[PDB]
């Protein structure tokens, strides 16, 4: 139904292997789309369908926004530590924002800072003022909310415009590939024996991410057995799920795996 | 497009 | 601190005799410092390839690493993962 553009910033006080001090990825609704990091400071597409769609103009525009947000964030991680009295240690700061387009003309948005795995400070969407989660984000709350800075009215003008303008535009470019239904192969197996039997029900290769797979005995829902919905991703669009069921105490009789996915009608697979 | 910069915290 | 949840698997079902898209997906960890590698009988995998660590609305990072590797019967495939600089932990494919 709805579609979302959204950006994720991660900034750290000391780098490590794999991590640059600062880096960005932006999702367009499920696909990873944009990328930037502080080693070789450049904004890149991250998916074929963003390649060769916007000119050199754009991108250098984007690389400059990113090269500007980088130092103010390395700075903020050192400031945050100070409000908490920390001198040693590695520390992280995380930023999230995004717009959601939906329904008819409905717009929704969010913008939040997180210092370590804890929410620090965040924007109320109808009131349009930043509300801290913590004492230490009171001094931030006041700088930003003040008349002279007025960050609520600035980000409001981005969240209600540029973000959606850019969303609408990127949805266009990835139109052919974002709705694109691809549907599940399914491969039942049943590990081992002894008294009762295991029964794995492997579905794979599908898009979108959402599915439902039960084990049905004749015409009644079977049993839990562990994990629950662990829909795993593949390194394309595709997704994957496996449901297990400890069964036959001894009686037998016609088990079956009921898949229910957005490319279908029903789909039902029999025993062995 | 991504958000301009933001103030230092 | 939030320890990682490691899942290690094949794109398609496992088929001995041929190559396989070996995957391991690590998520729900914080902080983001994370080493990670696939091996086969101890021999590290000559193929590499890793998606970017992002994070969820809970602030907890995830990432994957994939490889095409040939698999016979027997031979263990393993995904070794380390979070902070803590000793590596080994996770077998099935």
């Amino acid at each position: 139904g709805s579609h979302s553009l959204r950006y994720y910033y991660t900034a750290v006080s000391d780098r490590a292997f794999g991590l640059p001090e600062f880096s960005i990825v932006g999702y367009v609704d499920d696909t990873q789309s944009f990328r930037y990091n502080s080693d070789n400071q450049k904004a890149e597409p991250a998916t074929q369908w963003m390649k060769q769609k916007e000119g050199p103009e754009y991108w250098e525009q984007q690389t400059q926004i990113a090269k500007g947000s980088e130092p103010v964030h390395k700075h903020d991680v050192k400031t945050a530590m100070d409000r908490f009295n920390q001198t040693s240690g590695t520390h992280s700061l995380q930023v999230m924002y995004g717009c959601e387009l939906r329904e008819d003309n409905s717009i929704r948005s969010y913008h939040q800072y997180g210092y370590d795995g804890r929410e620090f400070i965040a924007l109320d969407t109808e009131r349009w003022v930043y509300v801290p989660s913590v004492r230490e984000a009171q001094l931030t709350e006041q700088k930003w909310n003040s008349p002279e800075v007025n960050a609520p009215e600035r980000n409001k003008n981005y969240l209600q415009n540029l973000c959606i303008e850019g969303l609408k535009r990127y949805l266009s470019y990835g139109r052919a590939e974002l709705e694109r239904r691809v549907h599940p192969h399914v491969r039942i197996s049943d590990h081992q024996s002894d008294d009762a039997t295991e029964l794995r029900c492997h579905a794979y290769g599908f898009y979108p991410r959402e599915i439902d797979v039960k084990w049905v005995k004749n015409g009644r829902a079977d049993v839990h057995s562990e994990a629950a919905k662990e829909i795993l991703p593949n390194p394309d669009g595709s997704y994957q799920l496996r449901v297990t069921a400890e069964i036959t105490p001894s009686e037998g009789d016609s088990y079956a795996c009921h898949v229910e996915h957005s490319s279908l009608k029903e789909k039902l697979i029999v025993v062995w | 497009y991504m958000m301009p910069r933001h103030w230092p915290i | 601190i939030s320890p990682p949840v490691v899942k290690v698997y094949t794109a398609e079902p496992v088929d001995f005799g041929k190559t396989n898209e070996v995957i391991c997906y690590v998520y729900n960890y914080h902080p983001p410092r994370l080493e990670m590698r696939l091996e086969k009988n101890g021999v590290e995998i000559p193929d590499c390839k890793q998606t970017d660590p992002s994070f969820q609305h809970n602030w907890k990072y995830y990432t994957t690493k994939s490889t095409h590797v040939h698999i016979d019967k027997g031979d263990k495939v393993e995904c070794v993962v380390s979070h902070n600089g803590n000793p590596s932990k080994k996770y077998r494919l099935d």
